[PDB]
């Protein structure tokens, strides 16, 4: 569990705690292998040492066909059943819900992100926006880019902090506007490449949440190299309750910066699981 | 009785070395100038390892910037993959491939120094993009599409870096041209194609390798040149540039790894049966499982692209698990050779064992990052950088010492200090272990990698220190190993005899030490893979061929 | 020669049932289509290995058994010339340093460093090439 | 002084029935193996195609 | 007969092996006075022109024969100087060839064995054979 | 921090150098134990020669100790 | 002749490299293909097929000639390898300079390298395969002089044998090139 699973934080999207389960069993399977091959290592050079009375040349043997088949099938077995696991795994990751509840334009920049609450469709009914700006998408016709109405842009002095409701299902679509970044939130045992024209490239920049089961503050990080300050663009992902979301959604649509919304919301201002980085390019400056 | 002297010669007389060393068409002299200066290039790369661990170790930016650090991963990885273990594979293949298929050269001897002089010239270029103003390469040694273009890094030092990778690619094709067509044609008549030692077939299989993967890093850092200067559309985003140069890349870059991985084996399982007094177990069945790697490691070029979701899961996911079964069945055959034998460490040995222990727990990380959901999580964090240091000191160290305390008599005439060779494995172990065990937890819990500074609040401070600690210990390892081999090259103890290990299996053992110039004054009647072992042991032929089979 | 040959037309064989796999998985179960880079790369691989493989095979049906690839050879049989080995050379150096310079013009981008490196390439090659070919000086 | 002793190197290599692999010497003056000659100052021959 | 692990080959060449961790010379001195014994030697036999050497080991009785006889078997014993030295029989000789006349030897041989003596009292079997054989080399000049 | 990890990078890799140097430096090695003149020369007849330059014999000396 | 002959392997080898550094040359030109959407070649991109295959005609040709110099060659006539070379040589070079005249009517059009995306690739991989046109008329000019400096050996057939299989190597990859861009497009 907590030691066995080499560290992973306890997931908090069914897919994470379905990938988390399969990291363990998967660790279960590696070190019970390495396990046997360690001790076998271990038992021939402990034992079978050459001893002050060996006088004579071993079994001058070299070919035991039968048990080499035997380990040369063992492996396709247990390779077998990792592939099967693997690919349950991870189609059930990858759903896509033909109708989401939240959807974020995220967009990384040269070391900074934006979100942008495209469309909002509760599944209750309660609370519909359409947070879609195409003037400003076909302002510049980079077309594969995607504004919206209400953003939180990344600054070097604000930690961009995304904010979404819990048991509701959220769907990213990444987009990059100069190179490729990465989208991890080590919190969902999931991270994605974030590319400059995603569709052109032929690659899958969507992908969804069925559900953060619990609300909080949690830490995200640029998985991607991306050149000077690529360890210096942090964000954060803030789950709320699903009244405080709609609450915070309202107040932002009345001309309010993120800092503003999140105290209006009963929220701390800023970004707590991370903080931003001393400009100074070192201590000894 | 017979004449001699009290102590061989040190050192050669003035002007002994240099006019060969500028105009040798020598196989062995041109091995020995590989390991040189790829052991110099691996303690450049090592100094700065030392330098991004130091700056790591406390979360603060101390003395380091985000460019430098950069500059220095980026440089590190180039020099360590491309300027120590490729080329010290063909070091390590001119030492002892003609010695091994009774040939007195390699069949292009000028080619042979071409492709070293190539090598150097090639590393000189790519380094000396430090001396420029705006530093080295700051992009990491996977070149990745957008990052790289005129806009981003737009200074001299990646362009150098192309170039270097470019003229060292065209020395690594030629040295692989070299050893196919040496082992095509220029063996002993006793010597057919399955009496070659392991070594022979994993030169064989890498040089095939090498032709498969480098002419398409030229290739394509030729099409980045393109778009760097003449301001192409190669891999423009608009069209599907940024994959593009990733299928490219990593369509090289895999066949790379196991190019830098299959000779180690080869030396390994050269190494185990004479400090095991065995034969090699499993002879055809390590050959076809070579074959098989060399053949597998070249569709499974997408495993390290499972993050851009643009790729086939399934397909690269199956032929990498296809791909590690047969690592597995050699490590089963070396530990069949050990077993039911008679062991003795000398510093070979252990460090083969070594070899043993540290590739298989990273091969058991690697199969780990093979399933794509596991990948999502454990990419570009430092989970990828423990296991591919667990692989690679599995082969290009642990096997590269050990195949240098083995071959060092054979070269030389003189035996490496063995007190000094187990205070040096000792101290490579530990410091090893110790600075890149906690990096897989390092990695699970989210710190990626290429990070220069992190935050004293997210918790990676004592891991982080444990690594440097590690990383020190390693540093100063490299001081027993570098006096032994300093002393014991002049102030070494003689070797007068035919294979000083005693029990050597392959022809370089059938000849003298240092073997003569074209290796060979007589050549044995071959009959199997170990004619060394039936020719000084005329006694034990019969038992071989009876207790062969096990069954 | 058949060995040789014949694991070059086994690494043809897997590496063409592979390029195909990997086209017809792509053309249908994939996001764009065909990839267009791992299968022109994986067909052309297979050409590399044909065309080593086919030679060859050329050679090994025009070929009879050298001592090499005969088991139960005696060293006597193998016994005789081999060929022309070079002793000694000193143009390799000049051939590496002459592509240096043009690597260094092309990277620092400098079109007449470039032209430098390329004579300077093409005289160090001659040199090798015409190395033991020169005839004595006339006088 | 290693061409004058031992004679031009012709870059021809011979495996004698016993397995020598010996290159073919070409020696400058009489043999008794060539008798060593005395370095005079001038240039030696160290290519075979230079003494036609 | 051959020891374990040697085996003749077609060129009349003996290829022997050693054990892993063992020594094909084991000489029962330390390996820097070997070097410097080597040195002596060498420097000596380059600055006079004739070979020195030193041999250690049994010379039985009539120890002036035995050293003659070991004389005959240097590579150039006309030009020789062999310097024999048996600690069993305490026995110290000087033996040199017919080229090896009127040189300086005559004088200096002598002077040898009252170095090797003057150093075997001590005890010390290499430092004394070094003495010897530089106080012999200094004592010839070339033919 | 500074004071202490600081001493830690530097002191962890000596002291670790020392106790395997400790271990492995000050033993035994192949290369035999030198003569004693009071022992008697046991090993096999020994002629080294000065090779530098590249029957009859006409003179000679004799001495004891 | 009961062994084979390793600078004709070696030169096998390489020339498969070759190809493979071609297929990378190759996947840089299929991608692109793939994501203009149709319009291939786009505007003012009009490829002159009236050109194009003459110089495919003569490069055929030239290896042609080049078999013949092989087989004047292996009977030990070096004059008739010399003629045949020379041949090749010429119209090797005549193949060099249409594929110019091609490159200087296109770059004329609105077609150049920084242009557009198939400029880029359509230069980059006719260019290359230019480059060892020009490596291989080189090749040809050393190969005749040697076989001017002395007496013609079976190494000099050796040496034309292998010229010979980089010249082949050479228009095999340029006939797979020109149908894969005037061809299918
Ligand atoms: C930097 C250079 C600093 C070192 C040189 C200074 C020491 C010295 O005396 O120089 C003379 C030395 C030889 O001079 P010599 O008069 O011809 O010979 C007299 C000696 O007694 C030589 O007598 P010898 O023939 O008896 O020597 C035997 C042995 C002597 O070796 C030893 O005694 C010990 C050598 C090892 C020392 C510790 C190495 C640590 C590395 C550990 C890895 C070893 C792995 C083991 C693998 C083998 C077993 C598998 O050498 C060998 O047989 C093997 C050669 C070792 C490598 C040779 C150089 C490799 C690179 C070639 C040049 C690349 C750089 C070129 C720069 C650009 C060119 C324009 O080197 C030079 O003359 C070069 C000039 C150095 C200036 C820098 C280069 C100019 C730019
Ligand atoms: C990409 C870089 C292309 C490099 C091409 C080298 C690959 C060849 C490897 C297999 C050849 C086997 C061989 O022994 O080569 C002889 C020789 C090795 O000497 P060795 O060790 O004494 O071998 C003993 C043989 O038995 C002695 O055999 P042999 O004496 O009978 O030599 C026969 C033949 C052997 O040569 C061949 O195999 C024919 C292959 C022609 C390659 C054409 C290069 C195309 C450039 C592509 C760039 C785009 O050589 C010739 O007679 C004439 C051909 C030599 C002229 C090389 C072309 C000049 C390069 C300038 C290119 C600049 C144009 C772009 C601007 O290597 C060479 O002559 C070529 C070296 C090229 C240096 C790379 C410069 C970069
Ligand atoms: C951008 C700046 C850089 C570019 C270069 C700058 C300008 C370059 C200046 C070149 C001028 C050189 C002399 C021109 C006068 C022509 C001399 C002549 O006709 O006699 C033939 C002459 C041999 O005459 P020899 O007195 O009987 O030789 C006595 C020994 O038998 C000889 O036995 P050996 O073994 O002692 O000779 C070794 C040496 C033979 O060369 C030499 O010994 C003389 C040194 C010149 C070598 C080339 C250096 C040029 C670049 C540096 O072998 C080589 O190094 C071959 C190099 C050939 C390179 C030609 C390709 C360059 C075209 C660039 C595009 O051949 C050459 O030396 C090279 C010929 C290349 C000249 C091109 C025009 C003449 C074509 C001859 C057709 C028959
Ligand atoms: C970072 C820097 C890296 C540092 C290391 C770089 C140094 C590169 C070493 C060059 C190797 C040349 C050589 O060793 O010649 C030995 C040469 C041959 O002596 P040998 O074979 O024992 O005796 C002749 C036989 O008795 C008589 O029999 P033989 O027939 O064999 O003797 C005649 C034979 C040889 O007779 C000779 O002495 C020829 C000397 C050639 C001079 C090459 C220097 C250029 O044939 C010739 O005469 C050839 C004439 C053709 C010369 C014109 C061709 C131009 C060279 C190719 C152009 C490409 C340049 C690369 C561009 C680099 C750009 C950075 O004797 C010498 O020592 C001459 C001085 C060596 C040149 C030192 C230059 C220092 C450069 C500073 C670093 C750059
Ligand atoms: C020495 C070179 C070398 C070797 C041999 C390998 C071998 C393997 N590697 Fe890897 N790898 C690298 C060098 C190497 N690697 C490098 C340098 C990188 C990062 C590059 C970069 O991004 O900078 C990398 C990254 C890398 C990735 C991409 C991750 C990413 O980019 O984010 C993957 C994915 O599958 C991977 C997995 C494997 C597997 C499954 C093997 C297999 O070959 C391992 C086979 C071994 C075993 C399987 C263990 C022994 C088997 C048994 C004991 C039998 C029983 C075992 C089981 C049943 C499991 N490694
Ligand atoms: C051959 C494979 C190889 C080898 C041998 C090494 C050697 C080492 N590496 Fe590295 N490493 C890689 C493969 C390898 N590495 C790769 C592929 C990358 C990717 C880079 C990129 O992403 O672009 C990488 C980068 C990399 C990272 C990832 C950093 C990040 O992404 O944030 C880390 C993490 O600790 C690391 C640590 C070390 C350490 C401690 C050693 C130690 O083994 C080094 C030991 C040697 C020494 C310590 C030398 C001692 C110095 C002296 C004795 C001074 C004398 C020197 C002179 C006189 C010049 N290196
Ligand atoms: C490298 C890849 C090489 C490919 C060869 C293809 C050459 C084919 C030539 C293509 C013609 C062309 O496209 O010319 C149009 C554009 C102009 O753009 P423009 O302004 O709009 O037009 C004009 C209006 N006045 O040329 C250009 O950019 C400049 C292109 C110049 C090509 C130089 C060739 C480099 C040689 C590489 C040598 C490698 C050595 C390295 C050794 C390791
Ligand atoms: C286009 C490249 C030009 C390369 C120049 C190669 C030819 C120059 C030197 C060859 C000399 C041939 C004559 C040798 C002497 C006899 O005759
Ligand atoms: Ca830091
Ligand atoms: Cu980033
Ligand atoms: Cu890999
Ligand atoms: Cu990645």
């Amino acid at each position: 569990s907590d030691a066995l699973a080499l560290g992973w934080p306890t997931g908090i999207t069914p897919e994470a705690k379905l990938n988390r389960e399969l990291w363990i069993g998967s660790v279960i399977a590696s070190f019970a292998v390495g396990a046997i091959v360690w001790g076998l290592i271990f038992w021939t050079s402990a034992f079978h040492r050459k001893k002050a009375t060996d006088t004579e040349l071993p079994r001058q043997f070299g070919y035991n066909m039968p048990l080499e088949l035997t380990l040369t099938v063992i492996p396709f077995l247990i390779i077998s059943v990792l592939f099967y696991f693997t690919v349950v795994v991870q189609e059930r990751m990858m759903h896509k819900d033909p109708n989401p509840e939240v959807v974020i334009d995220v967009t990384a920049f040269q070391w900074n992100w934006k979100f942008g609450y495209q469309k909002i469709a509760f599944a209750d009914g309660s609370f519909d926006y359409d947070g879609a700006d195409p003037e400003r998408k076909e302002a510049m016709t980079r077309t594969y880019l995607n504004f919206d109405k209400i953003e939180t842009l990344g600054t070097s002095s604000e930690i961009p902090v995304l904010v979404l409701p819990a048991g509701k299902r959220i769907e990213f679509v990444l987009n990059s506007a100069d190179v490729i970044h990465g989208f991890w939130v080590p919190e969902f045992l999931f991270k994605r490449d974030v590319l400059p024209e995603p569709k052109a490239n032929n690659s899958d920049n969507v992908f969804q949440v069925s559900e953060i089961q619990q609300t909080g503050a949690f830490v995200g990080r640029c998985t991607e190299m991306c050149g000077t300050f690529h360890a210096m663009m942090n964000f954060e992902v803030r789950v709320v309750e699903p009244n405080d979301f709609k609450a915070y959604i309202d107040q932002r649509n009345a001309g309010k910066t993120n800092a503003e919304a999140l105290a209006a919301i009963n929220q701390p201002p800023l970004a707590i699981t991370t903080e931003p980085f001393e400009s100074r390019r070192g201590e000894l400056v | 009785l017979e004449a001699r002297r009290p102590f061989p010669e040190r050192m050669g007389p003035k002007g002994n070395l240099i006019y060969k060393l500028i105009t040798t068409t020598d196989h062995k002299l041109i091995g020995i100038m590989y390991c040189v200066v790829c052991f110099a290039f691996f303690l450049v790369g090592g100094l700065m390892a030392l330098f991004m661990r130091t700056e790591l170790a406390m979360p603060g930016l101390q003395f380091l910037s985000n460019e430098q650090f950069n500059q220095l991963f980026t440089m590190h990885g180039t020099v360590m993959l491309l300027f120590y273990a490729t080329p010290i594979v063909f070091g390590f293949a001119n030492l002892v491939l003609p010695l091994q298929i009774g040939a007195p050269d390699v069949a292009f001897p000028r080619l042979n120094a071409l492709s070293f002089w190539l090598f150097l010239f090639g590393a000189l270029i790519a380094i000396a993009g430090f001396i420029t103003p705006g530093g080295a390469a700051d992009f990491g040694w996977t070149a990745y599409s957008p990052l790289t273009d005129a806009i981003h890094s737009p200074g001299a030092g990646g362009d150098l870096w192309i170039m270097g990778l470019a003229v060292g690619g065209l020395g690594t094709i030629l040295g692989g041209v070299n050893m196919i067509t040496t082992v095509v044609c220029m063996r002993a008549p006793g010597m057919t194609m399955f009496r070659m030692p392991i070594f022979t077939w994993n030169i064989l299989v890498t040089s095939i390798l090498v032709l498969i993967a480098f002419p398409i890093l030229t290739a394509a850092l030729f099409g980045l040149a393109a778009d760097r200067h003449l301001g192409a559309h190669i891999y423009d985003p608009a069209n599907g540039g940024v994959l593009l140069w990733q299928h490219l890349f990593w369509f090289f870059g895999h066949p790379e790894v196991y190019i830098i991985a299959l000779p180690f084996f080869g030396i390994v399982s050269e190494i185990f049966p004479v400090f095991s007094r065995k034969p090699i177990f499993g002879y055809t069945t390590l050959i076809y499982a070579t074959l098989a790697i060399a053949a597998l490691s070249v569709a499974v070029w997408a495993h390290h692209m499972y993050a851009t979701g643009a790729v086939l899961l399934p397909f690269f996911s199956f032929m990498t698990f296809l791909i590690a079964v047969p690592t597995g069945i050699k490590f089963f055959n070396w530990i069949g050779t050990m077993w039911k034998g008679q062991l003795t460490f000398e510093t070979p040995m252990l460090f083969s064992v070594g070899f043993l222990i540290t590739f298989l727990l990273g091969g058991l990380s690697g199969v780990l990052l093979a399933s794509p959901p596991l990948d999502f999580h454990v990419t570009d964090s430092y989970f990828v950088i423990a296991h591919f240091h667990y692989v690679l000191f599995g082969t290009i160290v642990f096997a590269t010492y050990a195949g240098i305390y083995f071959w060092f008599p054979k070269m030389t005439g003189r035996l490496l200090d063995e007190r000094l060779g187990k205070l040096h494995f000792w101290l490579t172990f530990i410091g090893f272990h110790t600075t890149f065990l906690v990096q897989h937890w390092l990695g699970d819990e989210g710190m990626p990698r290429r990070y220069a500074d992190y935050l004293p609040t997210d918790g990676f401070t004592t891991l982080n220190v444990i690594s440097t600690v590690g990383a020190f210990i390693l540093g100063v390892s490299m001081l027993p190993f570098v006096w032994n081999v300093f002393k014991s090259w002049r102030y070494g103890e003689p070797v007068t005899v035919d294979d000083p290990w005693g029990y050597g299996n392959s022809l370089e053992w059938a000849t003298s030490c240092p073997p003569p110039r074209h290796n060979f004054t007589e050549l044995p009647r071959i009959r199997s893979e170990r004619p060394a072992f039936e020719l000084h042991y005329p006694h034990m032929v019969e038992r071989m061929r009876a207790e062969a089979h096990v069954g | 020669m058949h060995i040789e040959a014949r694991l070059f037309e086994i690494l043809t064989a897997f590496f063409a049932l592979a390029a195909v796999v990997y086209a017809v998985l792509t053309a249908m179960f994939a996001t764009g289509g065909v990839e267009w880079a791992g299968t022109t790369a994986l067909v052309l691989t297979t050409g590399l290995t044909l065309i080593t493989g086919t030679f060859f095979r050329f050679v090994a049906r025009r070929l009879d058994t050298r001592p090499e690839d005969y088991e139960d050879a005696e060293i006597s049989d193998g016994a005789g010339e081999l060929g022309f080995f070079a002793p000694h050379s000193w143009w390799p150096i000049l051939i590496s340093l002459s592509f240096s310079t043009a690597a260094v013009g092309a990277a620092l981008w400098l079109p007449w460093l470039i032209a430098a490196g390329v004579a300077f390439v093409i005289t160090s090659v001659c040199g090798l090439v015409f190395e033991y070919y020169w005839g004595p000086e006339k006088h | 002084r290693e061409v004058l002793e031992h004679g031009v190197e012709t870059g021809i290599i011979k495996r004698l029935p016993h397995g020598a692999y010996v290159e073919l010497h070409q020696p400058l003056g009489p043999v008794d193996h060539p008798i060593p000659l005395e370095y005079a100052g001038a240039p030696l021959p160290k290519r075979m195609n230079k003494l036609g | 007969d051959l020891p374990y692990g040697s085996a003749l080959t077609s060129s009349g060449r003996i290829s022997a092996v050693t054990e892993p961790g063992e020594l094909s010379v084991h000489y029962p001195f330390p390996t820097m006075d070997l070097v410097v014994l080597d040195d002596a030697l060498k420097y000596g036999s380059r600055a006079a022109k004739a070979r020195f050497a030193v041999y250690i080991g049994p010379l039985g009785a009539d120890t002036a024969a035995t050293a003659r006889e070991i004389l005959a078997n240097v590579p150039t014993p006309e030009n020789a100087v062999l310097l024999a030295v048996s600690p069993d029989q305490r026995a110290i000789e000087v033996v040199y060839g017919a080229d090896v006349k009127g040189r300086g030897i005559e004088s200096a041989a002598p002077l040898g064995v009252s170095a090797a003596a003057a150093s075997f009292k001590e005890g010390n079997l290499i430092d004394g054979l070094i003495s010897a054989v530089r106080v012999m080399s200094a004592g010839v000049s070339p033919a | 921090s500074t004071a202490l990890t600081h001493g830690l990078i530097g002191g962890v890799p000596l002291v670790l150098f020392a106790v395997l140097a400790l271990i492995f430096l000050t033993r035994k090695g192949p290369h035999p134990d030198t003569y004693k003149m009071s022992d008697p020369w046991t090993h096999a007849p020994i002629l080294w020669a000065a090779e530098e330059p590249r029957v009859v014999i006409g003179g000679g000396a004799s001495g004891k100790w | 002749l009961n062994r084979p002959n390793m600078v004709s392997v070696g030169t096998i080898v390489w020339l498969s490299s070759e190809l493979m550094f071609f297929a990378g040359l190759f996947a840089m030109y299929f991608t692109a293909r793939a994501q203009a959407g149709g319009a291939w070649p786009p505007e003012p991109t009009e490829l002159n097929l009236a050109l194009a295959v003459p110089v495919t005609l003569v490069l055929i040709a030239s290896s042609f000639t080049c078999q013949m110099g092989v087989f004047a060659a292996e009977r030990g006539d070096v004059f008739g390898l010399r003629r045949w070379y020379v041949i090749t040589f010429l119209m090797g070079l005549f193949f060099v300079l249409g594929q110019g005249y091609e490159y200087i009517h296109l770059v004329e059009h609105g077609t150049t390298i920084p242009g557009s995306a198939y400029g880029s690739v359509f230069y980059l991989a006719t260019g290359f395969h230019g480059l060892h046109v020009i490596g291989g008329l080189v090749a040809f000019v050393l190969l005749l002089a040697r076989t001017k400096m002395s007496k013609f050996t079976p190494a000099q057939a050796t040496a034309a044998i292998v010229v010979s299989y980089y010249w082949h190597f050479v228009d095999i990859v340029w006939i797979a090139l020109f149908a894969t861009i005037y061809f299918v497009r």
